[PDB]
């Protein structure tokens, strides 16, 4: 639309949000691949930052680009390659969820802030197989890494 | 020329194929080479920002996976090999790149240079 | 109608036509192997192939031999369907992009009407 | 869209230049299934001329079908029927190639001008098959089918 296009030349960072995720009871609806900032830059937040990003835009692409099509053909014919990538992105889908403090009367959970470092490192184990074994369940609306593996065992029964 | 021609063969060349990667449970091996070509090469393409290269540069690495040299190398690792080597060739060899600039084109001979400084980088490389 | 609805399908069916596209001609590469080794065996999404032994499920010399036979009927099976498959999906993309271009050509006369229209009333 | 829709009303005839088929050396790299004329009726172009060219087509046209087993169950349960289809077919698709006399600055061989009644003859015998013997590289870029002749004898 030409108000929100003409918009965002004026901005340094985005946050683009999509009811598409949002629909799917993922909040804050952030899009992980139209959201972004200057400064996502290594010689600005280094390279762990930046490779972690990069790394959970790429599986999160990678997982858009299938969706549609293990949809009708199935998910057999997958490569256990990309069917682990399957699980890791709809797993970071999750981790990516959060429970805001501004937002317990929507969310039925108290909120969550979660440090920078706390961030990087969690999804760099995700990315790094080190979960494989959790649900994705225990991914959804947590705060730290943490959180998902004692969700797990709750979970657990 | 003398290497942005074999590289826009097999790339289109992948790029009929590509689709199918993904799901190649049972592939020969002929469009199963294609697909392996096709990766590398594309790695090959990838680049940071604000580091510009001088074509020499540019063809020396090209070179090397259009010749075959990192077919058998790690997708994972391209992006690194590619700057190492480079790095080494514009350290030590400048004399051949000051060939390949000067003569225009890659000589018989800087040709064969080019091969040893690859394949021992290679061996160099997996340790 | 959504451009970028009708995008996504289309997207998403020329792929899912060249996936299907590329099963069958590995349907058919099996196929032709299984026919040949088949013919000394006697001397001695698949179709409906797990169905069909499913429903009516309700010496080892004879293992190979249900073997044997089992891979050439499936990988004849998976060839077929497959062909059909694609055949299903070209008939789709080129039915959607029918739908694409009606659309993208109404989308461009809707807008013009509508400045138009709002120019002739100053 | 109404722009080319409006133009179609008025062609007689399409000539589609292709890059697929350039890229196998063909050329000039026109498309003979996708080009296409409103006069190629028997009762414009005459029986002979209209059955020649409807005979160039589909032998074109079932070689193209072919061409996928072929490449995957390898190329030979084929007859001694759809062996010959092939065979020339493939003449036939080089014989539908040409040298022009622009290309001649340097392409070194000389330009043909080939007339339509030794287009006809020449495409007539192919499917006849007076030249099934006759070699694939005795066809490619050559003018009339004398010519497919000659170049076999410097051909072996
Ligand atoms: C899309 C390609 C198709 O369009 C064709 C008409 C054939 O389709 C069917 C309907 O017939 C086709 C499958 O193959 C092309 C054939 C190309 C042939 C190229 C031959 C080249 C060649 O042939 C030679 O014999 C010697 C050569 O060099 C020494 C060279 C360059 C044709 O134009």
């Amino acid at each position: 639309d030409p108000a929100p296009a003409t918009t965002f030349a004026h901005l340094d960072a985005t946050t683009v949000l999509s009811r598409a995720i949002a629909e799917l009871g993922i909040y804050p609806a952030v899009d992980p691949l139209d959201s972004t900032s200057r400064i996502m830059d290594p010689n600005i937040v280094g390279s762990e930052h930046y490779d972690v990003a990069r790394g959970v835009q790429k599986i999160l692409q990678d997982y858009k680009s299938l969706q549609d099509i293990i949809a009708i053909l199935g998910m057999d014919e997958l490569s256990e390659e990309d069917k682990l990538t399957v699980s890791r992105a709809r797993k970071i889908q999750r981790f990516l969820s959060q429970p805001f403090q501004v937002a317990e009367v929507f969310t039925g959970h108290l909120g969550k802030l979660v440090p920078l470092k706390e961030t990087i490192k969690g999804f760099q184990q995700i990315l790094a197989g080190e979960y494989d074994h959790l649900p994705e369940q225990a991914f959804y609306m947590v705060g730290p890494i943490e959180e998902a593996v004692a969700k797990a065992d709750k979970l657990a029964e | 020329k003398q290497v942005a021609g074999t590289m826009k063969l097999e790339l289109a060349q992948y790029r009929e194929v590509a689709a199918f990667a993904q799901f190649g449970s049972d592939l020969d091996a002929a469009t199963q080479q294609l697909l392996s070509r096709g990766v590398r090469l594309t790695e090959l393409l990838k680049q940071g920002q604000y580091s510009p290269m001088a074509i020499e540069e540019q063809v020396a690495v090209i070179y090397a996976g259009v010749r075959g040299y990192l077919d058998k190398l790690e997708p994972s690792k391209i992006t690194k090999f590619e700057n190492a080597f480079l790095s080494h060739v514009i350290s030590q060899h400048q004399a051949l790149l000051g060939k390949i600039r000067t003569d225009g084109k890659i000589s018989e001979e800087s040709d064969a240079k080019l091969k040893e400084i690859v394949t021992n980088f290679l061996a160099g490389f997996e340790a | 109608a959504t451009l970028k609805d009708i995008t996504r399908r289309l997207k998403s069916i020329k792929n899912i036509q060249k996936i299907t596209k590329s099963m069958k001609m590995v349907a058919a590469a099996k196929y032709a192997r299984a026919e040949r080794e088949l013919k000394p065996a006697r001397v001695y999404l698949c179709g409906a192939i797990h169905s069909s032994v499913a429903k009516q499920m309700k010496l080892a010399n004879i293992i190979y031999y249900s073997l044997k036979e089992s891979t050439t009927s499936e990988q004849s099976a998976r060839m077929t369907a497959m062909d059909n498959a694609s055949k299903n999906a070209s008939e789709m993309i080129d039915k959607l992009t029918l739908t694409f271009n009606r659309t993208r050509q109404a989308v461009i006369t809707k807008e013009l009407i509508e400045i138009i229209s709002g120019a002739a009333a100053l």
